């Protein structure tokens, strides 16, 4: 957690529901933006933390 | 592993994005439609509608 | 019904899923109670239910 | 010498204007633009939003 991975997401095309179709994930919590308009929207500044 | 909830380990993923204020790289596979010109079209541009 | 334990959020109005568009979909204006409880001892078979 | 009729005028446009500056503030919302908060959030948010 002091040491948090973060990975840059630019050039591609991402499919969303592979989060949904395989998922092991108890907690699934958006703040800005609805989980299923997300297919629906271009984004940059796309980062993975973990 | 013996331990219970609350103190077990939680692989914790932050996804960061940013909206419309710079060109868009990434999104899903919503496949294109054709341009028009001088019509009354609802239009959805990078997420933009 | 019965539903996975992560898709009980999904059942509410305006909520995201496979379930919530596909199978059950609750109206904008729903009022009412959702009650979700595990059942592990009834619905699960060490074989696979 | 003109300066009432025009001071006339140099208020009505001024406030139309002003109006029309006032579409541009978000309110306390995520954003100012109406349709980026119908294609950003689920409708139990856009309420609020």
């Amino acid at each position: 957690v002091y040491a948090w991975n973060r990975k840059r997401i630019s050039n591609c095309v991402a499919d969303y529901s592979v989060l949904y179709n395989f998922a092991p994930f108890f907690a699934f919590k958006c703040y800005g933006v609805s989980p299923t308009k997300l297919n629906d929207l271009c984004f940059t500044n796309v980062y993975a933390d973990s | 592993p013996t331990y219970g909830v609350g103190h077990q380990p939680y692989r914790v993923v932050v996804l960061s994005f940013e909206l419309l204020h710079a060109p868009a790289t990434v999104c899903g596979p919503k496949k294109s439609t054709n341009l028009v010109k001088n019509k009354c079209v609802n239009f959805n541009f990078n997420g933009l509608t | 019904f019965v539903i996975r334990g992560n898709e009980v959020s999904q059942i509410a109005p305006g909520q995201t899923g496979n379930i919530a568009d596909y199978n059950y979909k609750l109206p904008d204006d729903f009022t009412g109670c959702v009650i979700a409880w595990n059942s592990n001892k009834l619905d699960s078979k060490v074989g696979g239910n | 010498a003109l300066g009432k009729l025009q001071d006339v005028v140099n208020h009505n446009a001024q406030a139309l204007n002003t109006l029309v500056k006032q579409l541009s503030s978000k309110f306390g919302a995520i954003s100012s633009v109406l349709n980026d908060i119908l294609s950003r959030l689920d409708p139990p948010e856009a309420e609020v939003q």
